[PDB]
Order: structure tokens, then C-alpha cells, then sequence
């Protein structure tokens, strides 16, 4: 039933993947296996600053005339960068499929980094970071990553430290561009009203030129009592992209006192962070933590079939919604070709969901949550946030 | 932002890898 | 049975303190949830009746016979809501079961 | 002031007595027609 | 395919069976905030937040645990005209999902302890909604632009919290939740079932419903000095109502002037407004065109975010650009690009499942008919250059309404603007 | 009675009635109209800062010393003027002038003291807005003016917690100068006023920072808050301080009705409302004139339902006065009411001290009560009519509050 | 004399913990009031200085001598604030005495 994800490989190694559908607008994107994990602390903001510079003009389309083109067909141009992947995607109509692909080709190669722009984008990036500190949950998740992957490139943030941002030059960027933009590490993903043969011919016409971590388990703390609310994230080591019990762990998250309580399973190449982030008033924090740890131990010890069935239904609803809409679908095609090397269909996801029962859920939860050293990141009025012995003791039960 | 500062290395204190965790 | 219930209502003796039957219920969790769901006027009359009964028990007195409450004179105001509290309570219990 | 404000003079004559019903003892989680949207599990969302 | 059946009760049944794995069923009522008056302000907000209350057929516990048991989703979206209650889930559970949704729409109880518990959530939801400046400035703009109907806020006023009763909610439901104002729209379901649920439920009220008052324009300006870093200012005038020909024009006019940067952090190097501001001001800014059209009246104007200091001339620059469009200073390629942007935005709005269900829903309540995406495309094409110019002059002349917020020491007034 | 003006610009006005309790006030042109959008509410904290420790004396001493002799220190503020007044026994007014002139001339504005005072600022604003008239007049000024007189007497809610010591110091250094100050003393010798006017009040002698000219804007701001009664003020631009048209507007409010003499149905307005509406109501004429601009209009309190036509009836009555429909006996009674109100306003000691003070800052001269009487008499019938037409035509500004479902708008009014 | 004072300063050893003389003053209501009057910068800095000292003490360790506050380096930041509080207290006390 689901549109097949027919894919192809060029000589370059750029896998061109597409999933046709009736919708007449499409989301064509380029996914690159290049993030802050591939940076070596001397170019810690190269991907972010290149992501800023990538829409400011190329050699063939100098300056704003380029974005005039993406205004002319009424298309939308977006880009994002994570610790492992970079994406440049365009939402457009179906009939504008060739030029969009050509536009994406310029954005990945033949891009032009203007020195003038470099200073302007440095002030943009610098200022944003100077104000980024405002977003607490981003501060807390960056603190959690730092404390978690200490000593690993994974830990380094995407934006990088202001230091590097100021100290960056075209040549450095050029390097990151010429080093981490290789054709075998690139996926051209298309979702919606696209034909796979036409997209393959367009990728042959243009874009045919494109040329390990540790979980510290320690905690970090940022006390600032003037903030009204406190954000606390607690995580343990995740399995990675290719380990199937992720699915079971997702069901566990679907099973799970603070104003906001969110569970996350962030996955990187054979590693990750599995845990919970909550934002609370100071005088509640410890009780939240206690609450939360109890739920984890209940999932390690006393999982029943009804909550497992509820979590499976929640995961099925979550995925289907995820694979609805051109943007998400393409996004899923790009991440699936970069991480798994293939697009996992929804029927295989449903099979892996329905094979999950309560016994293997509490087995996998005991494997990943029980008696594990967590990474803790707190920001705000976090004096009543318990220290590491109390959290570590709450990571197990004396009654099992 | 806060990104500028980095975590100090506790390797000095740090002792000897889930393989080892079980033993540790 | 009706006359014997009136005789037992006189023998129970909470009508001599001016109380209603539902005033004499022991406040468990379900009873407190039913009391919280009462309208303001019924709650205020219940609190005044309880306070007057406590004052009369303090002075070891009862009301005059014309001011007593009657067997048929029993609104059973709180009864219905409790029904709901119990119903809701059971439903929730069953779901967990 | 009162010459003009008259009864409105007090309202136009804020005054403190210097040295020394009454006031009854008077922050949450963080271009087009706005569209309020909420749900059972759906978080509140301003669609604008 | 699309199949619509307006039941005699006035209810309209629209269905599409596309064999989607997750199917979505929504119900659309003409019961927005415009149908209140000064005696029951904020009742629609509590009605929107009261979707998980005890119904005649299912309790609050049963509704919440039954929707979460199958992993389905129940949401309420509300505009000033319309309310929409939407459920979605696996095809094998949408029978009980329709049971829950139609019980919520047709037979509420509105117990007084439940609404007394809900009023604190009403305050919390209003604070979360007004955490950003755009929401407050649009509510202020509608309040200063209209007199009676569309001036009513989407969110409950501060004095009305603690005063909304069960009888007001019951009166609002009994006067606006009638069958002639309702459309039941289902993607991924058979039309037949929609009809069977449309007889078991929705049979409660089949009248035309309490008719609302005609919205009257007032003009004016309401300002809010609150010491924010950025000045927000919306200046609008009366335009065509929704479902109007000039409406499309006005839609072409906002896509000519600028309706959101297409590129990430778009410099809108094309938006006339953005270009006219950026040729004179080097400060950070965000200038766009605002259009909100309802079935009797519409608002069209400009929206600006800027540094307080430059707030004046930036607004003036934006206003001057619209005056240029009112003088015929436009090119046909710009209008063609605006039409392409508008039609691409419409197709990407209807490309998602919930947006498709909302669109069908809106069309149902509005015109009782479904307009194929194709039909629209040719009608937008109907709009022509002169038409755009015309709508502009309407804005350039019609009395304006201005909502401003921030450090307004250098923000101009309407008689100066 | 003297009003000798010191070269520094300070005005020394004195009188020696030998009254048991003597009253000494100091008047500064430092109202809320001299702020802008960056320092809103600074004059409110300055008014409530009367107790702060100054270089002259400790708050404790200042307080305990005023309460030790039983004297009184008060601060009254309009949109133009501030007045700091002390009163007490003649044997203690030397240290009372020490305390008052220290408070006026040499404040310290310590940051912990103003940080403690901001909660009192919030409490004072809540107590002041406990009644509907204060909120509707503040709203009326805010919708009537653009920049100067639109500034509120009370601090806005966002500005609490943001007013600093530097803003208070800047406001004092820019508006508390000798050319904008008059020192007025009833029950004291003129000489002493002068000696205290040299030990103090002479050091800060600039003309200070000139304020902006107030600009009229028109408009209407409404407030739906579910009160039992609808309050509505509809005003227009009128004459300023220093014109005979201000006297005409004062005669016009006393013709239309201003203040209940008897614990005043006769009021044209009151009569025109009461001939059609049997509901409880309160209709009067509002006039507030400042040195560059004035507001004149009608003020109504009524049941929400009748709020419409009552307002219309009041408006129609003013239109009748704009058409010449008035009698000379009514204007004579209005003149008698106005002059009796002026004489009863100046018959008390603190009102007399305020009047002298105001006159000083306004015209630098004292106008004997007698002089005024003949000037009010100067106003003539036609003059009154004239002011009316000004109101009847000038763009209006409307502040409404209550259940406004039947309250009309300006284009309908 | 001051040479010995510096020697005594060294003797105090708060320099070893980088503690300003004011930091050392045992908390007293007057001190607390003065502390309250302190600007945030001083307050925040004072806090860290104090916290640092405790931690060093916990580990029975001292700062690197170079990090140590010099006799000259030490500043009487809170001194003035305290002076005011004391004087005020004295005034009120005298008022009470009389």
C-alpha cells in the first residue's frame, strides 16, 4: 500500500532515493553524513556557519538572485544541522522538479562563500549564540551531551564555541566543505509527486560531479537562581541506530508532576542518549526525580501487558503520523539512507512493534536502565536537585 | 553562549565500554 | 416496615440534634468527594447543622420537639452525588483490574 | 485643580500623606488569522 | 473519492476513502468566538478546553483512557468563526473514536465541579498563548478593528475567569451546535458509516441555530507600552469577506507584498515590503502582509516587527510601498510570481492529511460544496493585475485599525501614518 | 502676602497670619507630563519616595523627627505639578523646613530603598484604582493625548521592578531647578523663607529640561470588566491655563452641572437625563485644564442597559447649549456656583497654600480672590456658548468601562 | 608594621583560600544587612569565593600560592556598606536610649 521507496546509486555514490505519491508538491532534499561529530575542535562551528553561508549565493547564481529563483516558483528553502547529519531541503510543486534539483546541486557544490558575507554571518551566528543561551532546554540538552560524551566528538555542540565562530575563515570552511561533502556520503531524497526515473536523470545531469564514542555517565550543573523555572535532563546510554531494541525502547517511552515531562531516545552511530527532560519549579524538583526514577524501575520490574499494548498503539500512531506529509517522509528517506543504508518500510516497523511483548520490554529496560550511571544536566534553581549518589541510588531498587 | 566553555577532563580521577562497566 | 422505620428513626436520635441522615455519614474519601461537589447553599446548611449539633452535644441538650427533623423529612441531599462518586470510583477500579 | 476638575479634582490630584475595601492582597512553561488549537494530548498551539 | 451529502437536518456528510493506515474524522461547527456577546465572553474558550469532560454516554475517565488506549488523538481547533473537533487513529478503532467524538459534540453534561476545575487551566492556557507578542497584537488588532462580532477575543478575558458557569456553556451549545451548522468530514473512512453515525448522533439539534450579529468596522488604535525589546505593530483596514472574489485578489496582494520568507531566515529580497524597508534601514526587522477574511468581513494590512527606534520610518516605508501598489507601480512578472506562491502555498496546505480534512471541513460549512484543488487554481488565476491594485487602494483608503506593542516612543499614530 | 521671586528663579511667597499651626509648601513643575516612554512611572516613585534617606537626614530621623513634633509631611501631584507640604506648630517649623528642604534639594536615592519602595508602589496603585473614576480618567487622558498629558499619574505594571536610582536622579536633576520652584508659607515670616531659600533651593538654578508640547489625538479606549455600573467620559480639547476661554469653560461646567451641592437634579444635564430615564445615574461635566492644553466634556455613570441614550441625552443637552438655548439667570447661577466653589476652596489653610503655590508656578503672581471674582464675572453668556461649540465640534476622546454591550461609539455618539 | 600585617595576612591564610577579609567576617545581622546592600556583582562573586573556600577545605587543600589573594590584592568591598548599617543602628539605638 505505502508508496515504495525506490532508490538508485550513481557512480559518485550519491544514492538517489524517491518515494512517489499523488500529492502535487514535493520535498526534495540532500542529506549529508556530516555534523559536529566529524569536527576536530579546531573547526567546531564549520557546519553551522556553512549552513548559514549556503543560501547567500553561488558561483553560477551570485547572491540574492539565487533566492530570487526560489521565490519565483514559490518554493520553500530550509536547512538544518545535527551532530551527525546535515540537510538542505526544498518544498516545491511537482512541475518545478528539475530547477529545484539544479538549485540543490549549486547548494552542495559550486557554492560560493563570500568574505563579505562571512563577517555578516559571523555577527548573525555570534549574536544568536549570545542570545541562544535564552533557550533553556537547548542549554540543558547541550549540558547533557557535554557531560555524557565527554572526550568524544559527539559531545561537541553544533553551533560551536563563540571562540571558533569568530576564528573561522573561508579556507577552513572550504576544507569542511571539501572534506565532509563527499558523494558516497550523500543522499538525494524525494517525497511526493515525483517520478523516480526523472529524478535519477536529473541527478545524473546535475550532482553527478560531487567528488567511536564513550558515555561518561557523569553530571554537570549550572546554578542560576534568578531564573523562574528549572530544566533537568537525565539520560542513560542508548543502543544506536542499527540495534533493533530501539523499537522496544520507543514503546517504553510511549508508556511514560513536572510542568513539562518529555522522554527522548536520541540515536547516533552506535551510541545515544535515552532519558527524560522536565522543567520545574525549584521546590518540586526532587519529587519529580523520585517520581521519574520509580517509573523507570517499574518498567524494569513490573511491566504488564496492558501498558505495553498502549505503548505499542502510541508508537504506531506516532510513526504513521511521522510518515505522513512530504517533508517528514523525505526527511525519513534521507535519514534512513544515511543511517540504516536502506529505507525501512512501515510494514517492517509494524512487525517489529507487534513482536514486542512485556517480558522482552522489561528485559531490555533492565539492560539499559537498571543499575546504570546516568548523565544529569540541570539549569536554573537546582539546589534541591539531588546530587549524584541519590540519583544513582534511585537507579535501582532494594526490593528489585 | 554556554557552548564556549568546555567540560574539564577528570581522566586523572577517571579510572580504567559496557564490557568494563559490568566489572567496574 | 414504614412505621418501624419511623420508630427506628426516632430511636437513632440524630433528628433531635436537627441533623439530616447524610450529615451523619462518616467522611471517607468518597464522602469528601461528594461533599466537595455540593452546591454552596447545601454545603453551608450542612456545616451550620453540624456546628449546631456539636454545640448541643457540648451543652448536653437537644432541640425542642417542634424543631426536630422527621423520618419523611429527610431530603437525603448528599446521597445522589455519592452515588456518582462511588460509580466513578468503581469504574476506575475496574479499569485498573 | 479643583477649580476645573471639581469632583474630578481628587482623581486628578494624586496625593500621598508622606509619612504613612482595602487592596485584597493583589510565568508558565515556555501575519495570518490566528487559529487557537488544543487537544487531549495536543498541546495548545496558536496557528496565526 | 470526495463525496458530500448534506443531510436534511442541515448536517453535511463528506467522506473520502483513500485506504490510509491512519484515518481522520473531524466535525466542524459554526460556533466560534464571534457568536458571543458582552454577557458570555470567553465561553468558547472554556468550551474548547472542555472537550474531555463527562458526556452522556462516556465519562471523562472513559473518554481519556479509551482514546489513549488505542493511541488515538482528539484535538480542538478554533477560529473566530468555526470550531472543529478532530479525532484520528487506526481504522480498527475509529468506531469507538466516532462514539467518543460524537458524544463530545452532541451530548455534553457540563458538570459544575468539572468546569470549576477547568477555569485554572483556562488561565494557564491563556498565559501560554500570550507568551508571544504576535498573539496579543492580533487580538488587540481585532478588538480595535471591529465593534461587536469579530472583536470578541479567542481567549477568555481576565475578569470572566471564575464567572463562566455551566448554564452559559449549555446555552451556547444549545444555540450554536445544531445540525444545519455542522459538517462531518472523514478521510480514510467509508461515507456510509459517517451517515449512520450522523443519525445516531447529531440528531440532538437540527435547527438553523441562533443567528449571529453582522460584524461592524470601527477603526481606531490600541497601544500597549510594555518595554519589550521589539516593537510589534499591525495596521489593517476592512477588506473583502472570506468567500469573496476580492478575497483571492487580496490573497494575491499579500503574496505580492510578502507572506512569509520561503528561504530559511528568508531575506525576502523579493518582497516589495522587505525590499522597501531594507533599502533604508539596516536594523533587524520583519515586515509581512496580514490578511484574515471571515464570512461577512475581512481585515487586510501590514505587520511589522522592528527595533523601537526605527519603528517609525520602517512602518512608513512599508506603508509607502503599499501606496506604490495603489498607484499601479507593479510588474506582471511580480503578480505571476505572487500567484505561483499563493497556489503552491494552497497545495502544500492541502498536501497533509489534517490540513486536507480541515479544508474540506471549512468548505463544507462555508459553501456546502467541495471545490477541487484544480478549480481553485484557475480561479486564483482569474485574479488579474488590476484586481490586485484595486484591493490595495481599498486598504490605502479605508479607515485603518492599529495595534501596537513595545517601547512606543517613536511609533507613529494613525493621523501621522 | 508676598510672592517675591528669587533671582535663582525660586519664588518666595509668604504670609504671617500668626496661625497656631503653620503650613509651608514647595511647588515644582515636575509632574508626570515631563517623562517620556523610557522613564514612565518615575514621578510616582518620586512622590512615594518622600520618606527615603537623604544627604540631609536619615529616613529614621526624618520620620521620627516629623512624628516627634506631630507635624505632617505630604506630597500632592498632578500631571503638571508636584507639591511637598509640611505643617506643624510654629515652634517646630524650623526643623520642619530643614526636613522639607533636604527632601526637595538633596536626595540620595539609595538602591535598596527604592527596591523596597517598588512593592509600596504596586500597593498604592491598587488602592488608587479601587474606584472606577480614577481608571476611567487615566484611560481618558491616555486616549485623548499623544505624548505629554497622556502619561499616567500611576506607574504602569511593567515598569514596576524597572525604575532605578539613576532615573530618579536624572528626573530630579532635570526638573527640580530653582526657576521652576515656589516656596509658599502660611503662618511664617517671609524672611525665614528667604534664608531657607538660600541655604537651600538656590544651588540648583537652571531652568531645567523643557517638556514637549502636548498633542491631541482623539480616539476611544474601552474596558469591559463586568462592573455593575458603566462609567463613560467623553471629552474634547479646550482652553489652557491663562485664557478667558478657560473661565468660559468653568462657567460652562457650572451651568451643565459640577458636583452635588446637596447631599443637583437642576443640572441641565441631570434634568435632560432625568426627563427620560428613571434608572439611577450620575451625570456631570468634566474640565481639566493644564498650561498648554485642556480637556472638557461629560462624565456619566449609569446602568449598563441605559448607558446608551443617557449618554446621548447628556450629549444632546450640550448641543442645545451650542445652539444658544440658555437663559441669563442660569448663567448667573453658574457664576455664583463657580465663585462660591472658589471661595470655599481657598477658605481652608491647605487649599489656600496650594492656590498660592499654583499661582506662583503658573504666573509668578498672586491674584487676590477679589480679582478673580470680577474676571469670572467677565465671562459672559455668549462666551459660554462659544466654549460649548468647541466641545461640540472638536474631535472627542472617549474612555468607557463596564458592561459595554449597549454603550455607543464615537461615530454613533 | 604593615610588613608584619602582611605576614599576619599570610598567617590568616584566607589568601590560601582566596578569601577577602570581608568574606571572612563571621555573619552578623549588621553584616547581613550590609551584604544585602551589596550590589549583585559583589554578591555573586562573594558567593563563589566563599563556596570555593569550603570546597578547598573539604579536600583539605589550598589554592596555588599565586592564585592566593595578596595582602594588597585583598579589598574591603563590604566595609562601607557595613559602616552605613552600623551608623544607622547606632543612631536608632541612641534614639532609643534617649
Amino acid at each position: 500500500s505505502v508508496p515504495e521507496t525506490q532508490v538508485s546509486i550513481l557512480d559518485n555514490g550519491l544514492r538517489v532515493a524517491s518515494e512517489q505519491s499523488s500529492h502535487a508538491t514535493c520535498t526534495v532534499g540532500v542529506w549529508i553524513d556530516a555534523g559536529s561529530r566529524y569536527e576536530t575542535e579546531k573547526n567546531n562551528g564549520a557546519g553551522y556557519f556553512l549552513e548559514h553561508l549556503a543560501f547567500k549565493g553561488t558561483k553560477n547564481r551570485p547572491g540574492n538572485a539565487l533566492e530570487k529563483e526560489v521565490e519565483s516558483i514559490g518554493a520553500h528553502l530550509n536547512a538544518y544541522s545535527t551532530r551527525e547529519h546535515t540537510a538542505y531541503l526544498i518544498k516545491a510543486l511537482s512541475k518545478d522538479l528539475p530547477k529545484v534539483v539544479e538549485l540543490l546541486a549549486d547548494i552542495v557544490q559550486n557554492s560560493s562563500l563570500e568574505d563579505s558575507q562571512i563577517e555578516k554571518e559571523r555577527d548573525v551566528i555570534l549574536r544568536e549564540m549570545q542570545e541562544n543561551d535564552a533557550s533553556m532546554q537547548n542549554v540543558v540538552f547541550d549540558y547533557l551531551h557535554a557531560t555524557a560524551f565527554q572526550g568524544t566528538p559527539l559531545a561537541q555542540a553544533v553551533e560551536g564555541p563563540s571562540e571558533n565562530v569568530r576564528r573561522l575563515s573561508r579556507t577552513d570552511l572550504t576544507d569542511y566543505l571539501n572534506r565532509h561533502y563527499k558523494a558516497p556520503r550523500m543522499v538525494l531524497a524525494a517525497a511526493g509527486g515525483v517520478e523516480h526515473q526523472q529524478l535519477l536523470d536529473l541527478a545524473q545531469k546535475h550532482l553527478s560531479s560531487v567528488s567511536p564514542c564513550r558515555f561518561t555517565g557523569s553530571e554537570i550543573r549550572h546554578r542560576d537562581d534568578a531564573l523562574p523555572l528549572a530544566h533537568v535532563a537525565i539520560a542513560v546510554e542508548g543502543p544506536g541506530w542499527a540495534n533493533p531494541d530501539n523499537v522496544t525502547l520507543q514503546v517504553a517511552n510511549a508508556i511514560i508532576l513536572c510542568q513539562s515531562f518529555q522522554t527522548f531516545n536520541i540515536s547516533y552511530s552506535d551510541t545515544g542518549l535515552l532519558g527524560a527532560h522536565f522543567v520545574c519549579d525549584a521546590m518540586s524538583i526532587d519529587d519529580m526525580v523520585f517520581f521519574l526514577q520509580g517509573q523507570w524501575m517499574r518498567l524494569c520490574t513490573s511491566a504488564t501487558e496492558s501498558e505495553v499494548t498502549r505503548g505499542k498503539n502510541i508508537l504506531r500512531n506516532a510513526l504513521v503520523s511521522h510518515l505522513d506529509g512530504t517533508t517528514p517522509v523525505c526527511e525519513d528517506i534521507g535519514r534512513s539512507l544515511l543511517t540504516y543504508g536502506r529505507r525501512i518500510p512501515l510494514a517492517e516497523w509494524e512487525s517489529r512493534i507487534q513482536e514486542v511483548d512485556a517480558q522482552m520490554l522489561r528485559d531490555i529496560c533492565s539492560k539499559y536502565f537498571y543499575d546504570q550511571c546516568p548523565a544529569v544536566a540541570g539549569y536554573g534553581p537546582i539546589e534541591q536537585l539531588p546530587d549524584y549518589n541519590r540519583i544513582r541510588s534511585g537507579m535501582f531498587w532494594l526490593r528489585f | 553562549s554556554h557552548t564556549d566553555v568546555k567540560v574539564p577532563d577528570f581522566s586523572d580521577y577517571r579510572r580504567a565500554s559496557k564490557e568494563s562497566s559490568e566489572a567496574r | 416496615l414504614d412505621g418501624f422505620r419511623k420508630w427506628y428513626y426516632n430511636a437513632a436520635g440524630f433528628n433531635k440534634l436537627g441533623l439530616m441522615r447524610d450529615d451523619t455519614l462518616h467522611e471517607t474519601e468518597d464522602v469528601k468527594e461528594a461533599i466537595r461537589r455540593l452546591p454552596e447553599d447545601l454545603y453551608n446548611d450542612r456545616m451550620f447543622r453540624i456546628k449546631r449539633a456539636l454545640d448541643l452535644t457540648m451543652r448536653h441538650q437537644i432541640l425542642p420537639k417542634d424543631q426536630w427533623t422527621k423520618y419523611e423529612e429527610d431530603k437525603f441531599y448528599l446521597e445522589p452525588y455519592l452515588k456518582e462518586v462511588i460509580r466513578e470510583r468503581k469504574e476506575r477500579e475496574e479499569w485498573a483490574k | 485643580v479643583a477649580a476645573r476638575s471639581g469632583p474630578f479634582a481628587p482623581v486628578l490630584s494624586a496625593t500621598s500623606r508622606g509619612v504613612a475595601g482595602a487592596v485584597p492582597a493583589a510565568v508558565l512553561d515556555v501575519a495570518r488569522p490566528l487559529v487557537a488549537t488544543v487537544g487531549l494530548n495536543v498541546p495548545a498551539s496558536v496557528r496565526f | 473519492d470526495l463525496e458530500f451529502t448534506k443531510l436534511p437536518n442541515g448536517l453535511v456528510i463528506a467522506s473520502l476513502e483513500n485506504y490510509a493506515p491512519l484515518s481522520r474524522i473531524g466535525l466542524f461547527v459554526k460556533a466560534g468566538s464571534r457568536y458571543e456577546d458582552s454577557n458570555n465572553l470567553g465561553t468558547s474558550h472554556l468550551l474548547r478546553l472542555a472537550s474531555s469532560l463527562t458526556t452522556k454516554g462516556a465519562s471523562s475517565f472513559k473518554i481519556t483512557r479509551g482514546i489513549e488506549a488505542v493511541g488515538g488523538k482528539l484535538s480542538v481547533t478554533a477560529t473566530r468563526e468555526n470550531m472543529a473537533y478532530t479525532v484520528e487513529g487506526i481504522r480498527s478503532d475509529i468506531e469507538i473514536l466516532m462514539e467518543f467524538l460524537l458524544n463530545v459534540t452532541t451530548a455534553p453534561e457540563f458538570r459544575r465541579w468539572e468546569v470549576a476545575a477547568l477555569r485554572s487551566q483556562l488561565k494557564i492556557d491563556k498565559a501560554v498563548a500570550f507568551q508571544n507578542s504576535q498573539t496579543r497584537i492580533i487580538e488587540n488588532l481585532h478588538d480595535v478593528a471591529y465593534k461587536n462580532a469579530l472583536a470578541n477575543p479567542l481567549y477568555c478575558p481576565d475578569y470572566r475567569m471564575g464567572k463562566i458557569t455551566s448554564e452559559e456553556l449549555h446555552y451556547f451549545v444549545q444555540n450554536h451546535f445544531t445540525s444545519a451548522r455542522m459538517a462531518l468530514v472523514g478521510l480514510g473512512v467509508s461515507h456510509s458509516v459517517l451517515k449512520q453515525v450522523a443519525e445516531q448522533f447529531l440528531n440532538m439539534r437540527g435547527g438553523l441555530g441562533l443567528a449571529g450579529a453582522k460584524a461592524k468596522y470601527r477603526g481606531g488604535e490600541i497601544r500597549e507600552q510594555n518595554g519589550d525589546n521589539l516593537v510589534h505593530a499591525a495596521i489593517v483596514a476592512e477588506s473583502a469577506a472570506i468567500g469573496n472574489a476580492e478575497a483571492n485578489a487580496f490573497s494575491v496582494l499579500q503574496h505580492l507584498l510578502g507572506a512569509g520568507p520561503h528561504i530559511k531566515r528568508g531575506n525576502n529580497t523579493t518582497s516589495l515590503l522587505s525590499q522597501s524597508v531594507a533599502k533604508g534601514s539596516h536594523q533587524p526587522f520583519d515586515v509581512s502582509a496580514f490578511n484574515a477574511s471571515y464570512s461577512d468581513s475581512g481585515l487586510f494590512g501590514i505587520y511589522t516587527i522592528s527595533q523601537a527606534a526605527a519603528a517609525g520610518e520602517v512602518i512608513n516605508a512599508a506603508y509607502n510601498q503599499v501606496k506604490a501598489v495603489a498607484q499601479g507601480n507593479l510588474s506582471s512578472a511580480d503578480v505571476q510570481a505572487a500567484k505561483n506562491k499563493l497556489k503552491a502555498g494552497y497545495l502544500m496546505s492541502v498536501e497533509t492529511s489534517e490540513g486536507f480534512l480541515s479544508e474540506i471541513g471549512s468548505q463544507a460549512l462555508a459553501a456546502g460544496s467541495y471545490m477541487p484543488p484544480s478549480t481553485v487554481l484557475q480561479q486564483i488565476d482569474s485574479v488579474a493585475d488590476a484586481d490586485v491594485v484595486k484591493a490595495a487602494k481599498k486598504f490605502v483608503s479605508g479607515k485603518k485599525s492599529m495595534a501596537a506593542s513595545g517601547n512606543l516612543g517613536h511609533t507613529p499614530f494613525l493621523d501621522e501614518l
